[PDB]
């Protein structure tokens, strides 16, 4: 999962 | 006459100061939930605030376990009417 | 749980439930999740009869909740003069410090509760008590534009 | 009963999708964004938005990898054009962001308010009285929203 | 026990969008609150949720104007409500 | 679909910070020298009281709170155990500016500072429960323009 | 009104309707409330055939909408190369400045539309044309990280  | 800033809906993926999450394999928590909700609820005649509430609910249930992270979308609106997206 | 029921009854100002609950052995010093006792709750919500009943039933007049607050702090803050008096009459520490080192006098002063300030002073409130920010009740009354109150404190 | 926005025009209106994936420019051009990552997966959002809003009879208007200036220019067109025959305007911004802003792929900042304010009744009278919807998929900072038990 | 965002379940009913005045009639109350209350009193009994209500409030307040200053008022709810918010009787 | 449980009696507190008198502000804060009292605010406080009392909230009105008082009051609500409450409502009727409301002393209370006092972390007993803040205040000096 | 039908047909990309409306006397230079002509709408929405038919039917290729924009600007902005070419072939003003002093070259450069930029340049686009920021297409291409484009403009 990645963050914007 | 209605206010200049009436009839806005701002669907923020996250409250201020915080990350919103993007799964490279699935898209973002927020947008995916939103679309899911829209697709599921618009035909039911659910209005966007109800949908965004569901989005809030859905996204709120997601976890970035690594960072014990959550994401709290936050709609803001000056909608004066129910916003529905009918057929 | 009788304590919880008593907490809510006290909180809710349900005198008869309180009396009934404590006739039924309810822990007069039950603490909710915030360390509030029925006395805190009653003090906070201005339920004098309940405060009286709780105190008569051995309520810890100096119960400190999780935030370091006493029923007196609450009574003073929220301007429940009679409750302040009853608390004080029942041995409330007039100078109990909360976590900011505010005494009830600080709070009463902060909220311009002149009669409570008077009662507190009359009950030995340390007028020079400085909170953890070095502020006296007087300083707090000034910061909060309670001049009529500042006058009293200032002269102390 | 609340009034309901008219939502019957075909198309309902434009659903602008600013889909920012490539932040190479940001990484090159904005020191504090030197390590800002490309937004892999954003295409899936764009697709989801596209199919969802097509279903809702919006004309989807995707724009990929918009620098802030490009965003403003694109938005300007939508701000300026005549939506009289539209019942709604939707703008989705998929990008990085920070408090109150979204990033162009160039790492420039576009305050969300700056974006949404382009569609006020004054800015865009043909949308006056019509829902203007902005979905902003961006971070609004780098804090992790903490979770609390319920 | 599930975990929800620290900032979940908020409803912020702003009488006005940022940067702008909200109106208060000294003889009636503020556009927003009076509208809000009227709407709550009218709609809560019907089971309307708060967002629907605030939408009506937006509508109602939006229809009001300060003729002198060609003033309008746009209340602006923000929410992290995860559920419908109703205030049922009982 | 999902609806917040709203059946506790009371539903929760409806804290009303009802700021009418801004003498302190006018005295203490130069830029608020002209800030006017909020005449008619009692009608809001009253309507909120009537409305929310009717909705079974326990109305906790506080008139003319300075920011510090607002904070201290809110702190109690933040600190207290809302376990038996289904909801917390806080109404601030005050003057305000961008993102803030004014204490009667003309000090600023960032709305977010106020609301954030009730996050799940700050107020676990309200976690999962609707925390409603109605802010009746200006958020600036701009007159929202009208559109035909 | 036919003009509105035509505007919508042009916007919608309904070539046959556009053709039919114009056959029925539709004002090929109808303007919507934003001063957009069918040509703008077609250029905007990348409807080449409609652009062509409109042009063939005397559409003002340089119709300026209320915001001072020409179809070529829109075509350039939105990367509609063929429309750009068609517009230019039909006398589109390569030097049309929008309210920002942006020529279509600026927009093309801004949006990294290399072929469009090449076409505009081919068609007399002022490579040294500055906008209201004093920026050339080159500067804009640099600003927008359009390296390949900037490289080409740079040689100029």
């Amino acid at each position: 999962i990645e963050t914007d | 006459y209605i206010p200049d800033e009436a009839d806005f809906l701002l669907g923020m993926a996250t409250v201020n100061n915080c990350v919103s999450y993007r799964n490279p394999a699935e898209g973002t928590w927020y947008i995916q939930s939103l679309c899911q909700s829209l697709r599921e609820r618009c035909p039911r005649g659910d209005d966007i605030l109800t949908i965004l509430t569901e989005v809030n609910y859905e996204v709120s249930n997601k976890d970035d376990k690594k960072n014990m992270g959550k994401q709290m979308p936050q709609p803001t609106f000056t909608l004066r009417k129910k916003l529905v997206f009918p057929s | 749980d009788l304590g919880k029921k008593l907490l809510e009854a006290a909180r809710a100002g349900r005198d008869d439930e309180v009396r009934i609950l404590m006739a039924n052995g309810a822990d007069v010093n039950a603490e909710d999740a915030s360390g509030w006792t029925p006395l805190h709750l009653a003090a906070f919500n201005g339920h004098l009869e309940i405060v009286e009943v709780l105190l008569k039933n051995g309520a810890d007049v100096n119960a400190v909740d999780h935030a370091g607050m006493t029923p007196l702090r609450l009574a003073a803050l929220f301007g429940h003069l009679e409750i302040v008096e009853v608390l004080l009459k029942n041995g409330a520490d007039v100078n109990a410090n909360d976590m900011e080192g505010h005494t009830p006098l600080h709070l009463a002063a902060m909220f311009g509760h002149l009669e409570i300030v008077e009662v507190l002073l009359k009950n030995g409130a340390d007028v020079n008590a400085q909170d953890k920010f070095g502020k006296t009740a007087f300083d707090i009354s000034i910061d909060n534009g309670n001049e009529d109150l500042a006058e009293i404190l200032q002269k102390l | 009963l609340d009034k309901v926005y008219q939502m019957k025009s075909k198309p309902r209106g434009y659903c602008l999708i600013i889909n920012n994936h490539n932040f190479a420019k940001a990484r090159e051009k904005v020191p504090k964004l030197h390590s800002i990552r490309d937004r892999n997966g954003t295409h899936l959002d764009a697709g989801a938005l596209t199919t969802t809003f097509e279903e809702l009879h919006f004309e989807i208007k995707p724009h990929d990898d918009c620098t802030v200036e490009q965003i403003y220019e694109i938005l300007k067109i939508y701000q300026l054009m005549d939506h009289s025959n539209m019942d709604c305007f939707i703008c989705c911004i998929l990008s990085h962001g920070d408090k109150g802003i979204i990033y162009g792929t160039d790492g420039q900042e576009a305050p969300i308010y700056e974006l949404t304010s382009q569609f006020t009744g004054l800015k865009c009278p043909s949308l006056a009285g019509k829902p203007k919807v902005f979905f902003i998929q961006a971070c609004q900072g780098d804090n992790y929203q903490k979770g609390i038990p319920v």
